């Protein structure tokens, strides 16, 4: 009874442990797939790109928000975004649909989030470093940027805008 | 014989894992 | 009381529990307010009348995080994972050290509390630079955490003393759990110690102008993940070694329980980059590796689910339950010490499911920094851990004090446990759902009431949970003080044995138990995996530090 119960429990546990391992292995394989597709562009470039948050608004590509959108390829734009307390520049960001957009986001003050509502773009923005991510907007219109990292009392009201043109 | 209750529990756990995982994965691609 | 002369460990344990619970109560006061906030209701003007030192939602959120998730959970860990091995071995812990550990915790807490209460460290329980708290917050937090080192020494002491008296014997179950747990914690702790010593302390003292945000986050999450298991394992020690008895049955496998714990020692630390999926300057290949290892660290709990489930079934079959549902009703549902952890285990199903999603790299871009995260972890720590701690009030408190639990107090315990459980389930729906609608975590959303209209439905669940949890909390405050400040004392309860379970019959795998018992070898393996999982990234970062000035934005 006890001796039997214990053999039966242990035998089925092994089955369960094998199934659970499998399911987990499948997820690993389903994640590796995402890594192979265009949707992986939202993964940060894990390359270090130091900048000086104290002069970032005076000299360099973040100093003139009206020139932050640069065509860097036949169908590619790079955007120099500044996430700061409590907003984003440029406002709005204006990109064409169907074009690959390389966002290069950094902060003058504290850490902010860069979360583009409706999309997978969701990246911490660290002062002193440049966050690099890529996205192609497939539908035109107005996307909201939300700051999802606590940045002080102005946090809940920190929003930005992306306008994707036809 | 067999621990039918335990199996039922890990059944609910697997289904919950699967709904959550497949659910989010659909969401990821929709926003891709 | 002469029971404290023979078992002074009881008194120290008691002091850890009460301080822990006091910190839980104070931290929890901000909870219903935060829940009503995520329901788009602003009850903060009411909270500022009752507690006038509260300057903002974010000061409250800081206190809530620090007090609930850091202080209480640690005090509970030190209470449980010192006293339980002590009773299993029937040996006295070093009492000078145990007391030194308590004072360190108490002193560290008080010092940290001062700037927290004076709105000088509104940085959150993650205190990410460049947000710059008062030096007394970092110092007080450090001394509070380091208290665990003294706990680590205590259990290793007890363990070594026992092994000397008993060579050629395997480590007993509860003690084996505690030893791997504390050695896991030592490795895990180094990340935050390094962060405080090298960066946060000197910076807060004025000794350096800036801190590198990336290195700080990276060192933080070195400790930051395993701290979650540091909270969890004490509940597991109870769930494995006590709950089977409470449920009317036995632990179905000693070796499986050891295996789970051993897996946690090995896999709890080399995974931190899963809190850093959305961080720049950390190579994606490294994020993938950590993701895979994180999925592995899920194995010990998947294992736990079965071992525990089967133990609960065995108990219910012993108490007469038939079919595949009848063993459930056969269990002691009138006993809060049984009910609280079982309910917590229930909510752990969706909780761990949400964790598996978070660990999935790319899938994390969906939910990262949204209400989902809070929705996920309230299932884990605010439910399973907290509940298991609440349920131990009904066996541990009497074991430590000799104070009786009346029928009335038991019935009140049931109500508290259910309402807490159900409140957490309801809030979980509201936060996961809102999270899927892109609602950010750590936000005073009620003050931007037209920002998230699509979240109108999950918001109603949040308000509900807020009020349900307030009532659970009030009943808990009343109930806890009713037992702590009860007149009658019965020293024969304090001298009763802890309700440690028996292990079911059937040969174990002796070889595996012995293999698992080679603890020094597993500790070294654990240490190696951390060097392999963090070494390359940390070497790169330290070579390329870019420290930035601090800000106070509150
Ligand atoms: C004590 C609390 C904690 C536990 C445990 C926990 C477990 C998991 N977590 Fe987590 N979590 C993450 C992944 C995991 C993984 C994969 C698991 C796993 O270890 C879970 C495995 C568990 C299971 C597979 C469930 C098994 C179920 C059992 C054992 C119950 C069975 C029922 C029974 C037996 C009863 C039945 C009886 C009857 C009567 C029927 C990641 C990412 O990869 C993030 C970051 C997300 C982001 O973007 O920020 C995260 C963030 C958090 C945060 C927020 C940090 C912050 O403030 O930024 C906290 C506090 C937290 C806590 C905790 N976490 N987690
Ligand atoms: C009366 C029950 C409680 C309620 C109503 C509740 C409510 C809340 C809600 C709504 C949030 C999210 C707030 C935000 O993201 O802005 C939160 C944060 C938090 N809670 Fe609780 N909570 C309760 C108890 C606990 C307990 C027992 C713990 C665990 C020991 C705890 C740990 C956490 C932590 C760690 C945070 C995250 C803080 C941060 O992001 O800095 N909660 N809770
Ligand atoms: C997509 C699929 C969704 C569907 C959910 C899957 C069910 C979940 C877990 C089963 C785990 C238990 C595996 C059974 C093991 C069998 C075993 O080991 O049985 C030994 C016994 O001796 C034989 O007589
Ligand atoms: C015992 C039997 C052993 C066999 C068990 C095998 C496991 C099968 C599970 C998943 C298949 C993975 C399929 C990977 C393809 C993913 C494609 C996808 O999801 O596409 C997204 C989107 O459409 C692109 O733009
Ligand atoms: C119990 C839990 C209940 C589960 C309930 C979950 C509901 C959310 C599901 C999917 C969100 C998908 C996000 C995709 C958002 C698309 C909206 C969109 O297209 O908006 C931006 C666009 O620019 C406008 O012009
Ligand atoms: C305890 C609390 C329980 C927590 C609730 C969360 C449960 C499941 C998440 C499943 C994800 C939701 C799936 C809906 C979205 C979907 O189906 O995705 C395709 C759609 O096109 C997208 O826009
Ligand atoms: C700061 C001072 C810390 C004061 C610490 C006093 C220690 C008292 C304590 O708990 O130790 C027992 C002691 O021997 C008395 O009976
Ligand atoms: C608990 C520990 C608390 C920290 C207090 C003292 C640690 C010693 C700090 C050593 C002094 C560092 C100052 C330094 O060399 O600063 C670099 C400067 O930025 C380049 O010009
Ligand atoms: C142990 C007791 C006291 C330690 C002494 C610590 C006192 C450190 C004071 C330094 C300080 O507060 O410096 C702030 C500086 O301007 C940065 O913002
Ligand atoms: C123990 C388990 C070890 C096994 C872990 C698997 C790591 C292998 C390849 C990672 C591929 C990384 C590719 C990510 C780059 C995609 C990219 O550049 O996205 C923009
Ligand atoms: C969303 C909020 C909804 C909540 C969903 C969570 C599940 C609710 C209850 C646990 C069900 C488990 C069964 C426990 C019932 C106790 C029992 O079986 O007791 C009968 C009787 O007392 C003989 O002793
Ligand atoms: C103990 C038991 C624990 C187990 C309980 C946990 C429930 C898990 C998933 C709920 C499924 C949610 C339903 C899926 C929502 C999909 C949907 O309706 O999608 C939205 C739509 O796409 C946008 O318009
Ligand atoms: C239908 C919509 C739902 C709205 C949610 C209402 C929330 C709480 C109601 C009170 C719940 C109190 C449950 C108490 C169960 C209890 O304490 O009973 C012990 C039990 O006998 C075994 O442990
Ligand atoms: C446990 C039961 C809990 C809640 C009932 C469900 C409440 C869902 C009702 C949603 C009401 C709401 O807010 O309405 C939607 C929107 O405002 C339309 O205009
Ligand atoms: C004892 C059993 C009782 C258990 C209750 C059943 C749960 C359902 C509803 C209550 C929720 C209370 C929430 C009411 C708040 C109103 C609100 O915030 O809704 C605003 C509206 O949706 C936009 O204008
Ligand atoms: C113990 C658990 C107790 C669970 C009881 C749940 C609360 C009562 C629900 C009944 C509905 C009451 C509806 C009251 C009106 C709500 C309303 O209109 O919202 C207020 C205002 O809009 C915001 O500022
Ligand atoms: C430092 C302690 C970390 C090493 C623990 C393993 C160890 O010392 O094992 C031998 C033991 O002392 C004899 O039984
Ligand atoms: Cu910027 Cu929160
Ligand atoms: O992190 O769980
Ligand atoms: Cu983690």
């Amino acid at each position: 009874d006890e001796h039997k119960a214990h053999k039966a429990i242990l035998a089925y546990e092994k089955g369960w442990l094998a199934f659970s391992l499998a399911m987990l292995f499948v997820f690993i394989a389903l994640i590796a797939y995402t890594l192979a597709t265009h949707t992986a562009g939202v993964i940060p470039a894990g390359k270090l790109e130091r900048v000086d948050p104290t002069t970032v608004r005076q000299e360099g590509p973040w100093a003139d928000p009206a020139q932050a959108v640069v065509q860097t390829g036949p169908n590619q734009y790079t955007v120099y975004v500044l996430a700061f307390a409590f907003g984003y520049q440029p406002n709005p960001i204006e990109v064409p649909q169907g074009a690959e957009i390389v966002f290069k986001i950094t902060s003058p003050d504290v850490i902010h989030g860069f979360h583009v509502e409706g999309t997978n773009i969701n990246v911490e923005v660290l002062p002193g470093e440049v966050s690099t991510v890529r996205y192609t907007f497939k539908r035109p219109g107005e996307y909201r940027i939300i700051c999802n990292q606590y940045c002080g009392l102005g946090h809940q009201n920190m929003f930005g805008t992306i306008v994707v043109k036809e | 014989e067999k621990p039918k209750g335990a199996l039922a529990v890990i059944l609910v756990l697997t289904l919950t894992i699967l709904v959550f995982w497949l659910g989010v994965y659909a969401v990821f691609f929709a926003r891709g | 009381s002469r029971v404290y002369e023979a078992y002074p460990e009881k008194k120290a344990t008691l002091y850890f529990l009460v301080l822990g619970f006091l910190a839980l109560i104070v931290g929890s006061l901000f909870g219903p307010f935060q829940a009503l906030n995520y329901g788009n209701v602003d009850a903060y003007p009411l909270l500022k009348r009752l507690l006038p030192f509260v300057q903002s939602y974010y000061q409250g959120l800081t206190l809530h995080g620090v007090l609930n998730a850091i202080v209480f959970t640690q005090l509970f860990a030190q209470a449980i994972m010192v006293y339980l091995p002590a009773r299993e071995l029937n040996m006295r812990p070093n009492m000078g050290l145990m007391w030194l550990s308590w004072w360190m915790a108490f002193i560290g807490l008080v010092v940290f509390a001062l700037p927290l209460l004076a709105n000088e460290a509104t940085v959150l329980y993650t205190f990410y630079p460049p947000l710059k708290g008062h030096w007394a917050f970092y110092l007080g937090a450090s001394v509070f955490v380091l208290s665990t080192w003294v706990s680590i020494y205590i259990v290793l002491d007890l363990w070594r003393r026992w092994k000397a008296a008993n060579p050629g014997k395997v480590t007993p179950l509860v003690t084996y759990m505690a030893v791997v747990f504390w050695l896991m914690w030592f490795l895990a702790s180094l990340g935050l110690v390094l962060e405080a010593v090298l960066f946060l302390l000197p910076w807060s003292f004025g000794l350096v102008e800036g801190v590198d945000p990336l290195v700080a986050r990276t060192l933080f999450w070195w400790t930051g993940h395993p701290i979650l298991y540091f909270w969890l394992l004490p509940a597991y020690a109870i769930i494995y070694t006590i709950l089977p008895k409470q449920a009317g049955g036995k632990l179905v496998s000693d070796p499986m329980a050891r295996l789970a714990f051993l897996l946690f020692l090995l896999l709890s630390t080399p995974v931190g980059f899963h809190h850093q999926f959305a961080d720049p300057g950390i190579d994606p290949t490294w994020k993938m590796i950590h993701s895979v290892l994180t999925l592995f660290v899920a194995v010990p709990s998947l294992m736990t689910a079965f071992t525990v489930a089967a133990s609960l079934e065995f108990a219910g079959r012993l108490r007469g339950g038939r079919g595949l549902f009848g063993w459930i009703r056969a269990l002691p549902w009138d006993n809060p010490a049984f009910v609280a952890p079982v309910l917590g285990l229930l909510g752990f199903i969706p909780g761990g499911a949400g964790g598996i999603v978070n660990a999935s790299f790319t899938l994390d871009y969906v939910v990262h920094n949204t209400a989902w995260v809070p929705g996920h972890f309230h299932l884990q720590v605010a439910s399973l851990v907290t509940l298991t701690a609440m349920g131990s009030l009904y066996w541990l408190l009497p074991n430590l004090t000799g104070k009786p639990i009346s029928d009335a107090q038991r019935r009140l315990g049931l109500a508290v446990v259910w309402l807490w459980f159900l409140g957490m389930m309801i809030m979980a729906v509201g936060l996961h759902w809102a999270g899927l609608l892109n609602v950010p975590r750590r936000a005073y959303i009620a003050q931007v009431p037209d920002a998230y209209p699509h979240a109108a439905v999950p918001m109603v669940f949040n308000v509900l949970a807020g009020i349900v949890l307030l009532v659970a909390l009030l009943l808990f405050i009343y109930g806890l003080f009713s037992v702590l400040l009860s007149r009658e004392r019965k020293p024969e309860l304090a001298e009763a044995p802890l309700p440690f379970a028996e292990v079911i019959s059937g040969p174990e795998d002796r070889r595996l138990v012995l293999a698992m018992d080679r603890i020094g070898f597993w500790f070294a393996v654990a240490a190696i995996l951390v060097v392999l999982a963090y070494g390359p990234t940390l070497v790169q970062l330290f070579g390329h530090l870019n420290p930035v000035p601090g800000w106070r934005l509150w």
